[PDB]
């Protein structure tokens, strides 16, 4: 492999052609921004649930970011919940349930940047490459909307017209994309059971899981949006996750300093 | 209990970059015959990206981006070919439409005119999946993902062979190379190798509620695109596997 | 001396959210009632919020925000609303169209196509005013202040009730709730009590310069709509108090 | 009063509800920037005049944002009131000429923003959440177009169809959105007065006084448009605001640092 | 050899701001005419920017700033004489379109309706051409480019005055002021004094492609806008020096 | 001459008019970006050529930037001439081959931007009143893309469709727009000689020379668009340029070192 037989294949081939493929396999790995972590606000599980669990997650966020680049992305929850179930009950496509869903993480990211806003912390959009915010000691943290662009363009799930692709998924993606060291997601359970907690009273507690032993025991949809879980093992820079619980005060805190709270989900 | 069609009365043509990038010879005949498609159907005109987004490629990963900086690069070379094929139509009513305008106002422009051009490459982005270092979501695939999502009439690719051979009839086993008046997208799904179509096209057909089949036809023959619209069988048909209600 | 009708054959209908709210039960027949209409009216079609609103209210009020961190976020649900309108009005030649495209553009859009839907709350933004914790200018208010600002042939409001009752027809109240034909903008104002309007809407009835009444229509009853639009009371009638000239 | 209450009513009453508007009143009042404030300049009383009046502000607020935290807003002025001229004798109503007017206060906040980008303070929109420069020692400014968004859906006055919330009023919202500790507004005139005094000769001068001392005394409609007034007594946030002579060197300097140059105009 | 045509159909006509500047008596009666030729012609209309503009650089160079910041504060007073008179416009189908609009899709936006209205200012800004402290190409010279670049049928400039004079008809020297009714623009780039047309216009027009006269007419008089449009000869005409294939 | 005159020739004349251009000749002159050195990279020339021209001179920027103010644009390159070819071939004239061009140059400012981001150095629209960067010693440089604005409204070269317009005359009227105290463009070859260095084998390096002299040796249209020569006369801030060999390790810096690398074309 050099760069010659990697650009020849490039120019005389069709980008489907296994052997550009392989030759392209082989460039330069580059982090666009491997010393942030990205986080995920969860919507349903945090923001919806109002000032007893965003308060403590916004002093977390402002202590943390002294010695911790974070970018910050937004869940949707309930709104958007709402909204699928009304345009789904039109007959309304994939395509059209993803735009909605944007503006309730848009929402929310808003509400959660005007908390922020007076610590220095700006919503932004193009959180991998707000360049300055990410590189000043007295800021070093973003907020972004949690959904990935797609919107019309959203790829349908195998059955029905909700987006499988949303906030978890964007920001799992983001963190891909930006090569950030450390991918956090920050729901309202202390991580994976065995069984959903919410529902199950004997569900056992899963420290640290392979998405494929996950599959195996049927968890492939569970804290995580399953769509997730198949990004995760197709990976280059973040081949783990984190799921922690930011109703647990410190929790966040705790994971930014390398502390095994809450669930670790390994690509392999 | 499939979504509705949102324009079922649309038209979706998707024009190969490399089509584009044969330049005046393939654009002027292809020009004159989508002016005379004009009054027959209500065309969304999507190009391709071709040989340009391979050199943002070639350098790019030279830099070691990764996949999710690629595509947006690529996806400029489509928007750039969609304006350059909208110019030419310019006199006839048709215009460049940027994909929010694509995504949510398509209705009201097939309304004022005749047709629209647009890229046809997919706003995937920086959230493009990772996997391989070249962006899976490409022209072929974001128009279809388009046309599907509006339950068009159908979508027509528009390249610059007759359409899907067993293997590349312009590679090095091309005279191995057998023509495919037809096929589905599983069986493309299991054979290994190239093809002039993305390999997420065929993932997206298995998820397709609308579009039953999509022809693939040459765009340098003029009446194969006239034809293709009408139904004729002048290229390749490719069957998603949607079957009717 | 009064200032121009902009669009003087405009017909302007406010949709509430919550008819919008109620889903597919109230929206195809809705949907029906306007695909008919399209060709006897010029329309822009504006959206009101309904419930998710107070569900971002329930959200911002608990983490103390102003009210002008409140008014965006409801008036994105109006926005939502309206895309999902515009949606099924699509393969009629109807889409969403943005405030500024409404503010600057509507005439050559209304030219394009026989209706475009928008949201009905006004960009007031952080800029809204205090006083109260709830926004004050919102789907109604935004859906007049355009209508007359355009000098509208009309603007009627499509309701999830009859009209305006002399208390809240679904409250605790509702046993004395008296349906009212007919009301002024002044004898509202001057009542204490809920209304299926905002109470800034009757403050700019006030001010108006064109727009002589408001219906105020039951949108789950299908006709109804249809009829308001010409000019049959089939709901409550507001006076603005403008005069004719 | 509780969030339960509140959330009851939210989902069942109509927001005219008296009962709903009540229970919202009692909810937590957070101040996003409550450590800035709102300055807005003249555009016919301050820009319109050019560098005479423009290079000592420019001067103020670089030497002022060391210590203190600025939003400063541009009025728009005599190209603003020509446009209103022209299109008033059009008959066009107060909603198109809201949307003629922002175009001017653009234009004074770019002439500013030139003059004070090589001291790292940026025109910006959204003042009240340009987390960033606001967070920072070396910036701690931003400036801002006045007028307020409001474009063809500006409510009109009672008569006539200049639009009645201009920039004083944009500036003056936008302190009270954003909890700011403080609003100057800089004027031509040392603050408000018995009459105006442009016009006449004996007209004493005020240092302080509430909007209804002022509307009983017909001063309603002088050094401030009518319509801030009124939006002052409706505030939470801001609850003052003080007038000052930008012509005069140092005022703006000496009014941040809690000297009572011109006119304090309370609430109440 | 030279560039194609893109919207051949096309009539551009470019209102002075200091005819919009004289307000209503000015812009009701050619309001009226314009009506009249809506059904004639496909109408690009841009407008200049007048007095305000002067009053804006009369503040910029006080403050002492470059031509690069001066000029898109001009622009910005011929796109508000812009909306001014698409509104007087709306309710023939007018609307206001955005220079991007303009560049991109004025094809689709004539489709839809008759005639639309831009600020005749080209967006050189902060890229504005240094060497005079006042911005060269502004409202004539926008218009020009625009209308060469789109092989427009014509350009016709709508002035306060009946055309050019050899000297100021209004200044110090109106004495001797004799009307041009036909010149070049290379005679005009060669005489020292003032016109009503920006230098910059000459010098576009000798690289120009496609017009080969403009006419100056003078708005003021109603029938002339008209008759300029039907090529008849009611004030003066500058030829571009371009001549036919 | 006055403020006064000015005002009444301004009010009274024809832009066009003698007399009011030299009035408005005799105005102020503010530098707003006075600090700052304007950059160009090559398309063509650098960035085409990919990682072994342009990793280090990433390096050398973001070493520069600590002592050197800079605003970085970016050229368009081998897409560009691709895009314009085909578009000529079609008979689209100068003003939508303009368009397709930016598109070009974007696309570099994003790479070059990606490799910079988690340095602090942000891509911007609007490099120069980027206001907050340029501001911060942990930043002090910004990316842009280095096409001007004219699009549609390109003039036309002489001859044929080409834009006569791009790169090197966008970022050089950035520089002179904002009073920059130095344009360097950053090329493949030493700098200036006597003829085409690729393609004759004899040709001497010239140190320093003026526009004039250029033009009189036939290099009116060499290794700057000839067009840019023309605007350098024009200048009013921007007497000079400096055209460096960006492939030579440290030449960048050694330029902004005030060494005297390459070839210096002087207005006059
Ligand atoms: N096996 C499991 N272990 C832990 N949690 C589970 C499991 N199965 C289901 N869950 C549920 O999944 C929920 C997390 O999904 P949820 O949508 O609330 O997260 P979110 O990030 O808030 O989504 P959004 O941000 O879009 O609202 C948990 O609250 C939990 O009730
Ligand atoms: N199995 C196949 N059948 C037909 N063509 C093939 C096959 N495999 C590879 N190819 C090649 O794919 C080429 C078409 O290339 P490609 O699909 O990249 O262009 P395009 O569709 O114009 O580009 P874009 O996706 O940017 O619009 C054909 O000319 C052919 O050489
Ligand atoms: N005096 C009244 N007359 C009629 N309805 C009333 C009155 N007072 C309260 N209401 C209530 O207002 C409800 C309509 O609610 P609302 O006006 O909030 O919905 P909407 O107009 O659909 O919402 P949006 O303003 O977001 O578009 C009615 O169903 C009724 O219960
Ligand atoms: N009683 C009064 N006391 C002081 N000033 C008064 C009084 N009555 C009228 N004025 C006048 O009001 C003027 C302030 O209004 P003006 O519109 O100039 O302010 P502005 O902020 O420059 O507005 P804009 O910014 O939109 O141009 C003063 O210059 C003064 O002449
Ligand atoms: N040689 C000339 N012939 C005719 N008019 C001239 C000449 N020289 C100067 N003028 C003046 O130019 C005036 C027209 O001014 P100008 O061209 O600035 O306005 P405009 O074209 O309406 O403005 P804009 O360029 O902003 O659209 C005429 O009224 C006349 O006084
Ligand atoms: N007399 C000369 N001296 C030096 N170089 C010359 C001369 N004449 C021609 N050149 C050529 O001009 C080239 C510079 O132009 P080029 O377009 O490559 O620069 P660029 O900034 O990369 O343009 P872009 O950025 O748009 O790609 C040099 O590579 C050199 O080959
Ligand atoms: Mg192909
Ligand atoms: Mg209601
Ligand atoms: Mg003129
Ligand atoms: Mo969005
Ligand atoms: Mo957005
Ligand atoms: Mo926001
Ligand atoms: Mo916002
Ligand atoms: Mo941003
Ligand atoms: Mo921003
Ligand atoms: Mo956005
Ligand atoms: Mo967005
Ligand atoms: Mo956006
Ligand atoms: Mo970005
Ligand atoms: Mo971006
Ligand atoms: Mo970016
Ligand atoms: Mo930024
Ligand atoms: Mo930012
Ligand atoms: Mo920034
Ligand atoms: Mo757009
Ligand atoms: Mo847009
Ligand atoms: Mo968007
Ligand atoms: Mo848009
Ligand atoms: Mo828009
Ligand atoms: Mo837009
Ligand atoms: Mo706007
Ligand atoms: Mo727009
Ligand atoms: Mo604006
Ligand atoms: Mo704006
Ligand atoms: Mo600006
Ligand atoms: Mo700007
Ligand atoms: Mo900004
Ligand atoms: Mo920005
Ligand atoms: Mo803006
Ligand atoms: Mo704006
Ligand atoms: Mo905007
Ligand atoms: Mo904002
Ligand atoms: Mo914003
Ligand atoms: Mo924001
Ligand atoms: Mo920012
Ligand atoms: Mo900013
Ligand atoms: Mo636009
Ligand atoms: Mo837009
Ligand atoms: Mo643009
Ligand atoms: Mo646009
Ligand atoms: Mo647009
Ligand atoms: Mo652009
Ligand atoms: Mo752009
Ligand atoms: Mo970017
Ligand atoms: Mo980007
Ligand atoms: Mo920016
Ligand atoms: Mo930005
Ligand atoms: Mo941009
Ligand atoms: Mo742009
Ligand atoms: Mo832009
Ligand atoms: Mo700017
Ligand atoms: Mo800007
Ligand atoms: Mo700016
Ligand atoms: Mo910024
Ligand atoms: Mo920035």
């Amino acid at each position: 492999n050099s760069t010659a037989e990697l650009e020849e294949l490039l120019m005389q081939r069709s980008l489907t052609d296994p052997q550009l493929q392989a030759a392209a396999a082989a460039a330069a790995d580059f982090r666009i921004l491997p010393d942030a972590t990205v986080i995920k606000i969860g919507g349903q599980s945090v923001i919806d649930r109002g000032r007893a669990a965003v308060y403590p997650l916004v002093d977390e966020i402002v202590a943390a970011r002294k010695n911790h680049k974070l970018l910050i992305g937004t869940g949707a929850g309930t709104r958007a919940r709402h909204l699928y179930s009304i345009a789904a009950g039109l007959g309304l496509p994939a395509g059209v349930l993803a735009q909605l869903g944007s503006s309730v993480a848009d929402q929310n990211a808003a509400m959660l940047g005007q908390l922020l806003a007076k610590h220095g912390i700006p919503v932004v959009g193009g959180a991998g490459l707000s360049a300055v915010p990410l590189s000043l000691a007295e800021v070093n943290a973003v907020v972004f909307s949690g959904m990935p662009p797609y919107k019309l363009w959203m790829r349908p799930a195998a059955e029905g017209v909700i987006p499988p692709y949303r906030t978890d998924a964007g920001c799992f993606l983001l963190a891909e994309q930006f090569g950030c060291k450390q991918m956090i997601f920050v729901k309202d359970e202390d991580g994976l059971y065995t069984a959903n907690p919410k529902t199950s009273k004997d569900a056992t507690f899963i420290p640290r899981i392979s998405v494929d032993e996950m599959k195996a025991k049927g968890l492939h949809d569970s804290i995580l949006e399953f769509p997730v879980l198949d990004l995760l093992q197709s990976a280059q820079h973040v081949r783990e996750v984190q799921v922690v619980n930011g109703l647990v005060p410190g929790n966040l805190t705790r994971a930014l300093a390398g502390e095994h709270v809450g669930t670790i989900i390994t690509a392999s | 209990k499939r979504p509705i069609r949102l324009l079922p009365w649309l038209q979706v043509v998707k024009i190969g970059g490399r089509v584009m990038d044969r330049g005046a010879d393939a654009i002027l005949p292809l020009v004159e015959e989508l002016r005379k498609l004009l009054p027959e159907h209500r065309l969304l005109i999507l190009t391709g990206a071709g040989v340009r987004a391979r050199h943002v490629f070639s350098v790019g990963l030279d830099l070691g981006l990764p996949v999710g900086s690629l595509a947006p690069l690529a996806a400029s070379e489509a928007g750039q070919n969609g304006h350059i094929l909208a110019a030419m139509l310019a006199s006839e009513g048709v215009s460049y439409v940027e994909h929010p305008t694509v995504a949510d106002q398509l209705a009201i422009h097939l309304s004022a005119t005749r047709a629209v051009v647009g890229s046809a490459f997919p706003p995937y982005h920086h959230h493009e999946f990772p996997g391989s270092r070249i962006p899976p979501h490409r022209a072929d695939t974001g128009a279809f993902l388009l046309a599907d999502a509006f339950g068009a009439a159908g979508l027509t690719i528009v390249e610059n062979v007759d359409g899907i051979y067993t293997a590349d009839p312009n590679g090095p086993d091309r005279g191995q190379a057998r023509f495919l008046p037809e096929t589905s997208a599983t069986d493309l799904a299991k054979s290994e190798g190239p093809l002039p179509v993305d390999r997420a096209l065929l993932d997206v057909m298995a998820t397709a509620r609308h579009i039953e089949r999509v022809q693939v036809v040459n765009g340098l023959v003029p009446g194969r695109l006239t034809a293709a619209l009408r139904g004729e069988h002048v290229g390749t048909l490719i069957r998603t596997g949607v079957r009717p209600a």
